[PDB]
């Protein structure tokens, strides 16, 4: 199986277009990653309109010779590491799946379904979806496991969508510690009041960030708004080495000292905001409070 | 069924101009129509501004999120489901009137026939939009619809007076707007100059002693109430208070 976004029920086009890995080796948020995209696919050999039908029905030769083709072809681009060995689940007549793809269903599943009371009522949708997902489990449902594939598909987009607009328009700032990217005005923010939601966006970013020339690992913050609180959702991310690395330069995991950083502040000053998250890196804080916050977490030692 | 979009000689409505010479149609074409509508532009900057914020957020960098929330709060359906709702109406149900509604009808009718008669033997020309039985069909068939509506087998007073409502707006707005189209001017500058001398700026006189007085000179009933709620109409010296006994000259 490779790194692939949902290839068993997507065409192998849109796969590759969306797949985080391919987009962070390649650049694919411009026009010259289209362009080399474009010439993989003919060097492989795939016609474009072949390579754009749906995995069911695409040749079933081309399907037997994938294996192949990807081998001969993929060194050139450097791709190599997108091939790995999983597992799958094959149920009768019924069709085939892999862990992969059934995660990341359950994922989009909890992200979307369906001021202090505004608050309770997302706090309680966001159990009515976990239920729902839950209940989604078993075998004798699967109307509740292909809404979840497409709502998948649906919020890949819309995170792809507003990541180009941000690395675009070049709102990463480098301090002199951190890096920071505030989601000031866009599209579709209310989506990002989940956490989950959140951390995929932050997770696409900081693997974008890592494949790059740059020599630096620093942490990460990121924001967002919702006007119907005025309040600013902040969540800090940790530093990413490149997945095709070695294992000596791995003696321990990169740590995150955002919530000793986040507590000692508030403990220090009368800020007015609200921890309670399981994830202790995960805070809400005031509009006209962000900015002097952050600054303290400029002063403070990290 | 007949849906037109039709524009005015001149643009514009051209209010100042008359009815009659605004509309290049002829009687009988109207008269198969039985809802018209005269869309006029307005300027008073508070819709204009609500306008513009509309406009502005139907840009499709933000309402293709709103009205997301349109189906998903249950505000409003999508259009394939009203498809096959007006289908299956159409199929199943097709209401009736009763013996009460068809009263008010009648009655409804013979008000709006005497008014009509009332304008054109005042403006002394044919109207331009016609009233015929046609128009007692129009309001029947509204009735009939608006009962469709909601698949009730019968037809009561609660679809009768939104049908008379939504009539009364359509023909108010096109028959009956401004029917003179702007003894003749002379005894209207005597009114103004009189009134003006007789009646200082603050205080009020009842409107049975204007009457009185009018009528008991050439200026009659007919011309002073006219004259009377066009001075009005002028809205700069001259206001209306406590119902229709007290005219306040501010």
């Amino acid at each position: 199986d490779y790194y692939l976004f949902l290839l068993r029920h997507s065409s192998l086009y849109d796969s590759f277009y969306y797949s985080n890995y391919v987009n962070a080796k390649l650049s694919l948020w411009n026009e010259n990653g289209k362009k080399r995209l474009h010439k993989m696919f003919a060097r492989m050999g795939i016609p474009l309109s072949t390579a754009q039908e749906t995995w069911l029905y695409m040749d079933h030769s081309i399907k037997r010779e994938l294996g192949i083709i990807f081998d001969k072809n993929l060194d050139r681009y450097g791709l190599q590491d997108i091939i790995r060995d999983g597992f799958v689940r094959t149920l009768g007549y019924r069709g085939s799946i892999s862990a992969s793809e059934f995660v990341e269903a359950l994922t989009a599943l909890l992200e979307v379904g369906n001021s202090a009371q505004k608050l309770t009522n997302l706090r309680k949708r966001w159990v009515s979806n976990f239920w729902l997902s839950w209940d989604a489990l078993d075998d004798r449902k699967v109307e509740l496991l292909n809404r979840g594939i497409q709502l998948a598909q649906d919020l890949q987009r819309a995170i792809f969508n507003t990541g180009v607009a941000i690395l675009e328009k070049k709102l990463i700032k480098h301090l002199r510690i951190y890096r920071l990217c505030v989601l000031q005005d866009g599209p579709d923010l209310d989506l990002y009041r989940n956490p989950l939601t959140l951390l995929r966006l932050g997770n696409w970013l900081i693997e974008c960030c890592a494949e790059s020339e740059d020599k630096q690992l620093l942490p990460m913050v990121l924001a967002s708004i919702d006007e119907n609180t005025d309040t600013y959702l902040v969540a800090g991310l940790t530093p990413r080495y490149p997945r095709g690395l070695d294992t000596i330069h791995t003696k321990k995991p990169i740590l995150n000292n955002f919530s000793m950083a986040f507590q000692q502040i508030t403990a220090e000053t009368d800020a007015k905001v609200r921890i309670d998250n399981f994830e202790s890196s995960i805070i809400e804080i005031r509009r006209e409070d962000l900015s002097p916050f952050l600054e303290k977490l400029t002063l403070s030692g990290l | 069924s007949v849906l037109a979009a039709a524009n005015p000689i001149y643009g514009r409505y051209d209010d100042l101009k008359s009815p009659g010479d605004n509309i290049d149609f002829q009687t009988t074409i109207l008269s198969r129509f039985d809802m018209i509508f005269i869309v006029k532009d307005d300027h008073n900057e508070e819709r204009d501004i609500s306008i513009a914020n509309h406009v502005i957020n139907i840009h499709t960098g933000n309402a293709n999120a709103m009205q997301n929330q349109q189906e998903e709060n249950g505000s409003e359906i999508s259009i394939e489901k009203m498809k096959r709702y007006i289908t299956y109406c159409r199929l199943k149900c097709a209401p009736r009137l009763s013996p009460q509604a068809a009263e008010k009808l009648s009655s409804n009718f013979v008000t709006i026939r005497k008014q009509l008669l009332i304008n054109e033997l005042e403006s002394t020309e044919r109207s331009s939009i016609p009233i015929t039985i046609r128009q007692l069909e129009a309001i029947i068939r509204i009735t009939e619809s608006l009962a469709k509506l909601e698949l009730s087998p019968i037809a009561q007073e609660r679809h009768v007076d939104e049908a008379i409502r939504l009539f009364q707006a359509s023909t108010m707005d096109a028959a009956s707007q401004d029917p003179i189209g702007g003894t003749s001017l002379s005894e209207i500058r005597r009114f103004e100059q009189e009134l003006k001398r007789r009646l200082p700026i603050g205080w009020s006189t009842s409107y049975q002693t204007l009457r009185r007085e009018f009528v008991d000179t050439h200026r009659f009933s007919q011309l002073a109430l006219d004259k009377a709620l066009y001075a009005l109409e002028k809205h700069e010296t001259i206001q209306l208070r406590h119902q229709g006994q007290n005219i306040y000259r501010s």
